[PDB]
């Protein structure tokens, strides 16, 4: 939704866009694994101008790659005034959220099974029970693929994402089908429309 | 051209055969930046560096050696110089009246008004300056000496003397211009077919200044497309390159550059460079067993001519580059055949520490090209998956779900345009 409306003819800046571009900051580099680049035909001095606004937002995407938690403390801080400026209380989580994406991420095409002890040592973690814990929430996430050995400590990839071979594949195409098809039906119909124009 | 650089030293040098081996100005030129980094053998480098700034005396730099030569001789004084510097003033002031003499011919032969009289006008004039080592007004007359080439010996003479030039003016884009120009350029074919299979390659001087070029460049490719080039029968150019270094530079290059077959090709069938070759029997076993995989003990000499590499001025700055594409390589040859990479042996093997081996590892996950993991506990990897199939798929569903969404956005964006709708200033 942003994207699609910054692009938008804008000379007119707004602390309300503000929060717009700074938002969409939080998801586009907390969302992602890693920084989005957009389709830059926003604004000539709007997009442009916000831009070296958003001068702490730049240095904080350089931050998703930096993995510091003094840092981003102390430019949460600074923000705070936007941190809790309409009741948006937990954004800085939302970054260690982000900040634990990354991780996990990170972790996820690496190995099989590691000393998952060890590993919690290694991808700044806070808990060895703690991070199968989180691990398990994303098993909630219904993402990962680890497992829960207590015995050996053992947690393993499992690399299935589709097999390829369901009715439910069907049900994504079959999705993937109909949103297509009213997609070029519209497609007909404004081009329809676009026979309605005038002489020219 | 100094990288700062840390010793930091390496005793594995010969200086008294390297002035055998180079000479003028890169001769004390690196003999004062291989001193640098290699303290107390710098005493003897820079002593016969000095001794041949009393060889055609550009003093100027006998100033700051001997500086040099005083601070350091100071810094040592904690250990335990002594100069003829008065001496080296008269000398100087003789230099200086020499400089004259010849201005003097310069100008006299310049009345002479004969234009290859004025080539050789340009030719004896950065001769001099080559001279008593301060060379500026030198170019001018090359500068202007390709107004006085017409024939096909003229282009021989603008070409091999701009760049007999450029062995101390050493500059490469209109110097490799030209370079590309007088093998190509002038006369197709050259008219000389460069000496017609030429017996003292200049070619060769040609490869040496782009082979330096694509080490700065780093477009080693056409680097080593030259360095495989090397025509003995040249046979000497004493700041051309130490066939020690002439071979070693070049086919190292290449081992960073090349893909493995042609190169054994370029390699265990190179004929042209077999001489060059058989230069160094260390760096030719090197990359043979290299090539068959002795990992520990080429690695070991590798980084063991990491110092003297250093010790060369030119391989010290893209040391970090070989030694990273070196054993970034020395994965992508051994790893490639395997389905699950075990480590236990093969880390016997590369000699890095068990943590340091699977973190080089880990490293190698950050680019690598194996759908692999590891049990730690099995100290083994797995390599890459299997299907590409399902990968179509997940990148087919990628495509087609930001499709609509690019989809929806422009059938807004159309709304958004048609609907008048933009944001004013204010």
């Amino acid at each position: 939704f942003y994207e699609q409306a910054i692009t938008t003819p804008a000379m007119a800046v707004s602390h309300i866009m503000l929060e717009s571009y700074k938002k969409y900051i939080l998801v586009s580099l907390i969302l992602l694994g890693k920084v989005q680049q957009l389709p830059k035909y926003t604004s000539q001095i709007v997009g442009r101008f916000i831009k070296p606004l958003s001068n702490a937002y730049h240095e904080l995407a350089q931050v998703y790659s930096t993995n510091n938690p003094s840092e981003l403390r102390n430019l949460v801080n600074k923000h705070s005034e936007t941190f809790t400026r309409d009741n948006n209380m937990g954004l800085v989580k939302q970054c260690l959220s982000s900040l634990y994406k990354k991780n996990i991420q990170r972790l996820t095409k690496t190995f099989l099974t590691l000393s998952l002890q060890d590993m919690a040592s290694r991808v700044q973690l806070s808990g060895p029970q703690e991070a199968e814990k989180y691990v398990l929430h994303m098993i909630e996430d219904g993402e990962i693929f680890a497992s829960i050995n207590q015995k050996d400590g053992m947690v393993s990839f499992h690399d299935n994402p589709e097999k390829y071979n369901n009715p439910a594949m069907l049900h994504n195409i079959d999705q993937e089908m109909l949103k297509c098809i009213e997609l070029d039906e519209r497609l007909k119909a404004m081009d329809q429309e676009i026979t309605v124009n005038p002489q020219f | 051209k100094v990288y700062i650089e840390k010793d930091v030293e390496n005793p594995s040098l010969d200086l008294e055969q390297y002035a055998a081996s180079y000479s003028g100005l890169m001769r004390i030129e690196r003999l004062q930046f291989i001193a640098d980094h290699c303290p107390t053998l710098r005493v003897e480098a820079l002593k016969m560096a000095l001794s041949f700034v009393q060889r055609t005396f550009n003093v100027d730099m006998y100033e700051e050696i001997h500086r040099k030569l005083s601070e350091a001789t100071r810094e040592l004084q904690n250990a335990p110089p002594a100069l003829d510097t008065a001496w080296v003033e008269a000398t100087r002031k003789k230099a200086l009246l020499k400089l004259e003499k010849l201005d003097t011919d310069l100008k006299n032969y310049k009345g002479n008004s004969i234009k290859e009289s004025i080539r050789r006008g340009h030719d004896d004039l950065g001769d001099h300056y080559l001279d008593c080592g301060d060379l500026s007004n030198a170019l001018k007359c090359y500068s202007r000496a390709r107004d006085y080439c017409t024939s096909a010996k003229h282009v021989i003479n603008m070409c091999l003397n701009v760049i007999k030039v450029s062995v101390y003016l050493q500059n490469w884009s209109h110097v490799l211009s030209y370079v590309s120009k007088a093998e190509s350029t002038p006369e197709i074919a050259e008219q000389r077919g460069e000496r017609d299979s030429q017996t003292q390659a200049i070619l060769t001087k040609l490869k040496c200044a782009a082979g330096l070029a694509e080490l700065a460049a780093r477009k080693y490719k056409q680097a080593a497309k030259c360095l495989l080039l090397a025509s003995f029968d040249h046979c000497d150019f004493p700041e051309l390159l130490s066939p020690s270094n002439v071979a070693i530079y070049g086919g190292l290059c290449a081992l960073a550059t090349f893909d493995r077959q042609e190169l054994q090709r370029n390699v265990i069938s190179s004929s042209s460079f077999k001489l060059f070759l058989e230069l160094e029997p260390q760096v030719r076993d090197i990359i043979f067993k290299f090539y068959e995989s002795k990992y520990a003990s080429c690695l070991k000499m590798l980084d063991e001519m990491k110092d003297n590499l250093l010790l060369d001025m030119y391989l010290a700055p893209h040391v970090r580059t070989l030694y990273t594409q070196i054993r970034n390589r020395a994965l992508i040859q051994y790893f490639s055949p395997y389905v699950s990479a075990d480590m236990h042996r093969m880390a016997a093997a590369f000699n890095t520490t068990v943590a340091a081996l699977e973190d080089e590892l880990t490293q190698l996950i950050l680019e690598g090209l194996i759908s692999a993991r590891v049990d730690s506990h099995s100290k083994i990897l797995y390599a890459r998956d299997v299907d590409q199939r399902s990968t179509t798929f997940e990148k087919s569903l990628l495509m087609g779900k930001e499709f609509q969404r690019r989809a929806k956005a422009m059938m807004l964006r159309a709304a958004v345009l048609r609907n008048q709708i933009h944001v004013k200033s204010p």
